[PDB]
RNA sequence: ACCUCGGAGCAGAACCCAACCUCCGAGCAGUACAUGCUAAGACUUCACCAGUCAAAGCGAACCUCAAUUGAUCCA
RNA sequence: CCGAGCCUGGUGAUAGCUGGUUGUCCAAGAUAGAAUCUUAGUUCAACUUUAAAUUUGCCCACAGAACCAAAUCCCCUU
RNA sequence: GAAAUUGGGCGCAAUAGAUAUAGUACCGCAAGGGAAAGAUGAAAAAACCAAGCAUAAUAUAGCAAGGACUAACCCCUAUACCUUCUGCAUAAUGAAUUAACUAGAAAUAACUUUGCAAGGAGAGCCAAAGCUAAGACCCCCGAAACCAGACGA
């Protein structure tokens, strides 16, 4: 043997100080590991794209939860959030509901306002002056 | 279903909702709009006859001088006598 | 081939290349074409023709030839009076 | 064999070799060997030139 | 078998109704569409991937000025079902060198040549 | 040439200074790793 | 809802154009301005190429145009300077 | 039963295109005896091997047929 | 353990057949075919890869491609 | 496949290196096959690290984890790996696991980098920019067999 490997040791721990705390002999054996340390690793970073997925979820059954407790429905709250040109995002939305409810009975009460000013556009067709809410800004 | 659902003599059905009804309708709209605009051009076929051979001739002589001037990169002597500096020490 | 021989230790050549072939020091191989004495009364005389001639070789053809001589058959050949002598220089090659 | 300052060398021959091509010539100087490598044949055209230097 | 498609020259022959719909002139057209994909080009033949690279249409929702010209229009007739064409319209004219620096494309189709980003 | 006025500054060539051109040695083409080796070419 | 930005128009993304995401993020608190975005570097180098497209295409059909307008009459004038002598 | 070559259909319009797919055939015969020699440029049975066509020129004169076939070995 | 003992040697028999082929990271990258005691294989082409040289490549318009359908070929502009 | 002719270690260090502590023990009637392994200190007249367990059995739920989380689990997401294939979670192959051992060896031609240059090369050889030198590409296990010579009724 003229050159056979002095540091195998090191290569092991490589993989096995990310198994510590696995269940059966993962945690031990290296041949067991490295099937589950790849398996741990790839999921770490195919879970970069569900963690965005499930806070938006998150935030949209927090939002959707406190807009009912105004009676308003969640399309009918970012629906009409956007139309004031408010571009408040759901992390906030969701983070005003909580933390501060009088902003967001304010922000349910503005986006009921500008949904009735719909109707009531939508109802009388023809050329009538716009809503006092439902003036948009331009910006050139 | 007998096997492979999608494929074969007996599949299962697969239905139209009003999602995919107006999903068609909504890129066909795109479509009606794309053949409008289309059918009316800035020039006919005989006025854009080289309106840009001077350009598009230039623009490959450039690619070609390019592509002729693949040639190995100078070799300087202060790149070989920089390897003496690995020995470099204090005093 | 023989890549190694077990006296020397060299390349040998197949010899089988050495009879039929004819190697030009530009690098293209000339040969006879097959069946120019096979049968010759069965063919018209512009078929006849072809078949009394030299031609050359594909590339993959002469690198194959290539492989299968030494570099002996890869030399210049002085001879005295060599009709392929002509045909040995490249000349007026645009590659 | 080129001995000194082989950029000199290389801007001569660039302002050589452009009338004789058109285009400026694609050139590689290695200047630890002392060697320049101009693209296409000028055997004949740099020797006649190099004797005019009185190299 | 499946094959290129001709689609015929009546097609493409506007009607005085589509004028009205499509706020388009048919004397004096406008001169440069502007051209965005919003279809892959997967699952789709060869001879459409190829056109998209052609006119630098490699990703989705990114405009791109062509001339309104019928080798260009040839072009776009293959892949129409890919894109989304609509007139470059100019409000204010070309920019000039000056206010080259200062330009927006804006989605109704219009290049802005003065863009600050201060209300009316 | 100037070159050997180089040489002054810069430490003395010995057996731990030397290098050969780059462009001579070629890296060895090995079957061991992903890439390199897996049916090994 | 991008359906509606799209009829005020403004960007159907509230991350495109507008005040939101081009005017600077930050500031000094004195009062200097800050050295600009790296996204906005690249974007406003962006829709110079593009408009650079516009005043190059334009001219192009423009001079096309005048060409066209002036082989039809070299061809006119040919035309007339046969039917003599 | 089949194995090579050719004509037609599938394969409707440049080429190509399978099948123990559908139908026909071929392994010759006849007439010349310059059915002599040479040589530009090409075609090509999806490679190669073979197969095709050919102006000019020399020399004289004043091939038909779709297939009609078989490499190398030096005697 | 006998359709021809067992052991050593030739012997590292041969295997178009199965199995195996060990550091890291990046890049390009898939399906016309022909011959073959050949169809579990190989050689050539095709495709692919690298390096080099050059000048066109792809998309295409009029016109054009035979007598007994969808399209293609060719093709300047762009 | 000729001839004339020419003239001590960029080794191994107890699975390595010899099979070898030994052709011994053991196996076969015989020819024949053929092992394993030891480690104190100047003097014996003087810890820490594999697998496996124990310390310390287990709590609904599911490739044994990941995103997480105040919190181990509960929630959400996720059909082991290798090989072979048109295609394998596949109820296709292989694998209990640990330690050690176990698999790409080279030619002309090209390319890259130097030297010198109509010549190169420390005879031989090549040369219509060549020539000399270097660098860089070619695996492992497995038959039933065949033959020669012994040894066996
Ligand atoms: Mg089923
Ligand atoms: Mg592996
Ligand atoms: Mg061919
Ligand atoms: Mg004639
Ligand atoms: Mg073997
Ligand atoms: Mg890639
Ligand atoms: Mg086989
Ligand atoms: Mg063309
Ligand atoms: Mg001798
Ligand atoms: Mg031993
Ligand atoms: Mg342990
Ligand atoms: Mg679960
Ligand atoms: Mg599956
Ligand atoms: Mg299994
Ligand atoms: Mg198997
Ligand atoms: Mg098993
Ligand atoms: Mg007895």
């Amino acid at each position: 043997l003229r050159n056979r490997v002095t540091d195998r040791y090191f290569r092991i721990q490589e993989v096995l100080k990310h198994a510590r705390h696995f269940r059966g002999r993962k945690n031990r054996c290296y041949r067991l590991a490295v099937r589950t340390v790849i398996r741990a690793f790839v999921k770490c970073t195919k879970a970069r794209y569900l963690k965005k997925k499930n806070m938006r979820t998150l935030w949209i059954n927090r939002i959707t939860a406190a807009s009912q407790e105004h009676g308003l429905k969640y399309p009918a709250l970012i629906g009409n959030l956007v139309k004031c040109q408010v571009e408040l995002n759901r992390k906030v939305l969701a983070d005003l509901a909580i933390y501060e409810p009088k902003t967001f009975k304010s922000l349910a009460a503005l986006a009921s306002r500008r949904r009735h000013e719909g109707f009531a556009a939508a109802l009388g067709d023809g050329k009538e002056p716009e809503g006092i809410f439902s003036r948009v800004v331009q910006y050139h | 279903i007998p096997g492979r659902q999608w494929i074969g003599k007996h599949r299962r059905p697969r239905f139209v909702s009003l999602r995919a009804k107006q999903n068609m309708i909504r890129r066909l709209e795109i479509e009606a709009e794309n053949h409008y605009w289309l059918s009316m051009p800035y020039m006919t076929r005989e006025q854009e006859r080289g309106h840009a051979a001077v350009r598009r001739r230039e623009a490959f002589e450039a690619i070609k001088a390019a592509a002729t001037s693949k040639f190995p990169p100078h070799r300087f002597i202060a790149d070989q006598l920089d390897h003496l500096n690995v020995t470099k020490k204090w005093s | 081939l023989t890549y190694f021989s077990a006296r020397k230790g060299k390349r040998k050549t197949v010899k089988a290349v050495i009879d039929r072939f004819l190697r030009l020091h530009c690098g293209l191989w000339v040969r006879r074409k097959a069946g120019y004495k096979k049968k010759l009364w069965k063919k018209t005389p512009a078929r006849k023709k072809r078949l009394r001639e030299f031609v050359f070789c594909n590339k993959t053809q002469s690198k194959l030839l290539d492989k299968m001589t030494t570099s002996f058959w890869k030399r210049r050949n002085w001879y005295v009076d060599d009709p392929y002598q002509k045909y040995h220089d490249r000349t007026n090659l645009k590659v | 064999k080129v001995e000194g300052d082989i950029w000199a060398l290389q801007k001569d021959v660039e302002d050589f070799l452009s009338p004789l091509l058109g285009k400026t010539p694609v050139t590689q100087v290695n200047e630890v060997t002392g060697t320049l490598r101009i693209k296409g044949y000028f055997d004949q055209e740099l020797k006649a030139w190099l004797l005019e230097k009185g190299f | 078998k499946f094959t290129r498609s001709r689609i015929p020259e009546k097609v493409f022959q506007a009607s005085p109704e589509d004028h009205e719909k499509y706020g388009g002139d048919p004397q004096n057209p406008h001169k440069l569409h502007i051209v965005t994909r919003i279809k892959s080009t997967r699952r789709r033949p060869y001879w459409e991937k190829d056109i998209i690279k052609m006119l630098g249409l490699e990703k989705a929702h990114t405009p791109q000025v062509h001339k309104n010209i019928p080798s260009v229009n040839a072009k776009l007739k293959v892949v129409k079902h890919l894109i989304r064409i609509k007139p470059l319209k100019l409000p204010q004219g070309l920019p000039a060198e000056e206010n080259m620096s200062n330009t927006c494309l804006k989605s109704t189709g219009e290049l802005v040549v003065q863009w600050h980003l201060k209300p009316v | 040439a100037r070159a050997l006025d180089l040489l002054r500054g810069l430490p003395r060539v010995s057996l731990a200074n030397l290098k050969p051109n780059p462009g001579s040695k070629k890296p060895e083409r090995r079957p061991r790793g992903r890439r390199r080796g897996r049916k090994c070419g | 809802g991008g359906q509606w930005r799209l009829q005020q128009g403004l960007a159907a993304n509230p991350s495109g154009y507008g005040p939101l995401t081009e005017l600077p993020d930050w500031s000094y608190a004195d009062g200097r301005p800050a050295p600009p975005m790296k996204g906005q570097l690249r974007r406003k180098a962006e829709r110079e190429t593009f408009a650079r497209r516009v005043v190059l295409l334009s001219q192009e059909m423009d001079a096309g145009l005048q060409a066209w307008q002036l082989r039809q009459q070299k061809l006119q004038e040919e035309q007339r300077k046969q039917e003599n002598a």
